[PDB]
């Protein structure tokens, strides 16, 4: 018996009663999924880490990459049971996760009196140890929001509840110039965004692809630091986004402290010099300096020295965190025990990629001013439990605030892609507001021999009349003709001097992803080693990233004109905004054209003279009848 | 109750605010009389959302509308539009209330939206008025913009929920009223560039909102 998500809530108790059960549904689903994954029989490849610990690498085939919410540092148990050796168990931590090229997880085993059976390959099962920490913090944030009046200002409390209270602004000295001296100048769109935010208790910034949301966000934080003369909390749902923003803030000359979980202290990072644990280690002196050297060479500490070590580390951690201009951490990481202090100004980047309870975590620490950056036109949060997603857990705080009447300020100058590539995404998803910060000449290849339908327009929709097939799972589709055409495009790019690293292949179906990879290995015209370096993945893998060339394989083609989740406007937007120099779309226009979004795309391509069919060396205009 | 609200409810208001609307019907009909008019646009658009977009909120909204039409509830009147009324309402009657200087090309709007405007003008100014003041409830900015251009007063679900909390005089209204008067007392009123009512406040002086008592969900 769960209350629906409302537009206006009577109080924060009703707010909690709505989001609370949804968090539990997600938590239970995540946990149950890993319980099932613990039953899969796996193969282990053994290796040795530099620190001389054992590494176990393996592939988990039961679930899709997005279904297993596994992070680096997560504890796991690897079990052997079989006829080649007695029963054995081994605890360790995740050191590598699957990527587009490597399908394997890597578990670094904790040292033990009994050595691991490195001579065995099969008979293993892998059980992820359930913590629940992320969901616990979300629940705590909801509860704190409901019962602690000092957790957030009264104005923000009413705004989050959907109440109508008078609008307020801060009596704050605005700077004469928003761009920072000695640094690259903001464009007028970016400058207007910094201007609009500085005196508001709550702001939403929309950052479309390639528009410079990092420099804009870092500049906002820089000014808020000078104005309030107090600590600013900076967050994002992912660790990469946090690191990107922390690096820019450090470059502006701010004292940044990057907080990582105890579990991920050994993770390789671009901002390792900002990590709290590295700041403790380096900035240590006296008794603490000695206890650190001793723990490094001995590997363990005595009972009395451990109690003394913990006390001193906490004291040092607090001193570092207090003297900081900015504290950087993930949204969930904001719930860390070490940050049980007050943060009056909060900026959340990529807030559209988190659920509302996840965003709430950094906001319930005495927040007076909140800036949410995001893009509701790009990918949203990952909600594994369909009932929870259906009930409204997919909606971020950024999107609910829009439904409540908060207009986001949009960054409108893109610097990523060729002007031809930004036209349809701009007109379709950003009300034609996107301007180009790079020219056609800046995004072109002078001596190109690639058979683009019109020279100077680096895009094409290559129609094929193939039909969708079903992969070995029965749960996925593939398109053999589109896979063949994909190889022809790549080989043609290779012949034109384009490198594999410059090319990305996006496909919604795992059947197509596997088939394209295998097909190019066996039937690729050139050396198979070239094709393996071409990234073939779904839009999720490319979210927040870019490639020089992008190939989209639509896969779907049937007499019913059914296209499944190719209907998703957000996925199409992301897939069309990843390329810098060129875009090739492979598909069957006959079935895509029934969808109104895709029909607009085909019409746009036809208006440019880019909707073609036939052989790559003798392309012809596509004959399909498109009707608006 | 003696205060009476007269509303024309669109599809977006149901799909986005069904939980709020259900609360108005069961709780707020104590001291308030609610009078709903459901246009053909709403039924057709909710059926479209349920079938073509697999919207479970639109499916639940249609089921709720049937419950409203079948029940003899006190202080709640519901009238579902007869589709043949759209053929009687003149498009020239809609055009008489349209602002010529308005940015929307009203005559070029799709059939569904032309008929929603006919329903609204019928209630606001024609035979469907009954000497009552009507408001369109919508959660779609395009619908609210075209209604404003044709002098049809419109409001959001949150606008109505706040108004009904004032009439019910619940703790949500009273505590938000204390907060407003606290801002008016400590803070400078200004007319912003947007024309809005803004209150400049000191960042260092903050008001916290009393939470009151309540029940939390527990696993």
């Amino acid at each position: 018996a769960i209350p629906p998500l409302l537009l206006r809530y009577q109080d924060a108790y009703e707010y909690q009663r709505s989001y609370g059960p949804l968090i539990k549904l997600e938590a239970d689903y995540d946990k149950q999924l890993k319980e099932s994954q613990a039953l899969e029989h796996i193969s282990v490849s053994w290796s040795l880490a530099l620190n001389n610990r054992h590494l176990a690498s393996f592939t988990l085939s039961t679930f899709e990459s997005n279904e297993l919410k596994v992070a680096i540092g997560d504890e796991m148990i690897l079990w052997y049971s079989g006829m080649q050796h007695p029963d054995w168990e081994g605890r360790g931590y995740i050191v590598r996760l699957p990527n587009s090229f490597q399908d394997t997880f890597t578990l670094e085993l904790k040292p033990s009196k009994t050595p691991p059976p490195t001579h065995l390959t099969t008979g293993f099962t892998a059980e992820f140890i359930w913590k629940g920490t992320s969901y616990d913090r979300m629940q705590d944030a909801l509860k704190k929001f409901a019962i602690d009046k000092k957790s957030i200002s009264g104005y923000l409390y009413y705004k989050i509840l959907g109440h109508q209270v008078v609008d307020i602004s801060f009596d704050v000295p605005l700077p004469k110039e928003f761009s920072i001296p000695n640094f690259a100048q903001l464009n007028s769109s970016q400058s207007n965004a910094v201007s609009h935010v500085l005196q508001r208790p709550l702001s939403l910034i929309q950052g479309p692809p390639g528009t410079g949301k990092t420099v804009t966000s870092a500049t906002i934080v820089y000014h808020l630091s000078k104005i309030h003369k107090d600590r600013i909390l900076v967050c994002a749902p992912s660790n990469v986004a946090v690191d990107h923003l922390a690096a820019k803030l450090r470059d502006l000359g701010l004292k940044v402290v990057r907080l990582t979980a105890k579990s991920r202290e050994d993770v390789e990072s671009s901002v390792s010099n900002l990590a709290l644990h590295n700041l403790v280690g380096r900035g240590a002196k006296g008794e603490l300096k000695n206890l650190l050297k001793l723990k490094d060479e001995v590997g363990e500490l005595s009972a009395s020295d451990t109690k003394r070590f913990v006390k001193l580390v906490r004291k040092t951690e607090a001193e570092i965190l207090n003297k900081a201009d900015v504290v950087c951490c993930t949204c969930v990481g904001a719930g860390d025990k070490r940050l049980d202090t007050k943060f009056r100004t909060v900026l959340i980047d990529e807030s559209t990629q988190a659920s509302e309870p996840e965003c709430l975590i950094p906001i319930v620490k005495g927040a007076k001013q909140v800036i949410l950056v995001g893009d509701h036109q790009q990918l949203g949060p990952v909600i594994l439990e369909r009932k929870a997603a259906d009930a409204g857990l997919k909606q971020s705080l950024f999107e609910r605030l829009i439904s409540l009447g908060h207009v986001p300020i949009r960054l409108e100058v893109q610097y990523r892609m060729n002007p031809y590539l930004s036209e349809f995404p701009s007109n379709m998803f950003y009300e034609g507001s996107l301007q180009n910060g790079v020219t056609i000449e800046q995004r072109t290849v002078p001596n190109s021999k690639f058979p683009w339908p019109i020279r100077g327009i680096p895009m094409m929709f290559w129609a094929n009349y193939g039909r969708e097939e079903i992969s070995a799972n029965g749960t996925s589709f593939l398109n053999r003709i589109e896979a063949m055409n994909c190889e022809r495009i790549i080989t043609k790019l290779f012949r034109d001097g384009v490198k594999p690293e410059q090319i990305g292949v996006i496909t919604p179906y795992e059947g197509q992803r596997a088939y394209i990879l295998q097909y190019m290995q066996m039937n690729g015209s050139l050396d198979k080693d070239l094709y393996i370096k071409v990234e073939v993945a779904s839009v999720d893998a490319f979210q927040g990233r870019e490639k020089d060339y992008i190939i989209l394989s639509c896969v779907r083609a049937n007499e019913q004109q059914a296209i499944g989740f190719l209907r998703d406007p957000r996925r199409l937007n992301v897939g069309l905004t990843r390329a810098k120099y060129g875009l090739v779309i492979l598909g069957n226009p006959r079935s895509l054209a029934r969808n109104t979004l895709w029909n607009h795309l085909l019409i746009h391509f036809r208006e440019k003279g880019c909707l073609v069919e036939g052989t790559l060396d003798n392309l012809q205009l596509c004959t399909v009848q498109l009707v608006r | 109750g003696s205060t009476q609200y007269n509303f024309i409810i669109d599809a977006s208001a149901f799909e986005k605010g069904l939980g709020n609307i259900k609360r108005w019907c069961s709780d707020c009909t104590e001291a308030v009389t609610l009078n709903f008019y459901i246009p053909t646009f709403t039924l057709n658009e909710l059926d479209f959302l349920q079938q073509r977009r697999k919207s479970f909120a639109a499916r639940e909204s249609l089921k709720f509308i049937d419950r409203l039409d079948d029940s003899k509830f006190a202080n709640l009147k519901v009238f579902i539009e007869f589709p043949e009324v759209l053929d009687i309402i003149l498009w020239s009657d809609v055009m008489e209330h349209n602002d010529s200087s308005g940015k929307i090309n009203i005559a070029k709007l799709p059939k569904r939206l032309k008929n929603l405007l006919k329903s609204c003008i019928y209630k606001c100014y024609l035979e469907g008025n009954e000497g009552l003041h009507w408001f369109l409830i919508s959660e779609d900015p395009q619908i609210r913009e075209m209604a404003m251009q044709c002098n049809i007063p419109s409001c959001s679900i949150v606008d109505v929920d706040s108004i009904l909390s004032k009439d019910m005089n619940d703790k949500s209204f009273r505590e938000s009223e204390k907060f407003n008067n606290m801002m008016l007392k400590n803070g400078t009123k200004e007319e912003s560039e947007n024309g809005r009512e803004i209150i400049r406040t000191n960042f260092n002086k903050t008001v916290y909102a009393s939470r009151g008592t309540g029940e939390l969900w527990s696993p």
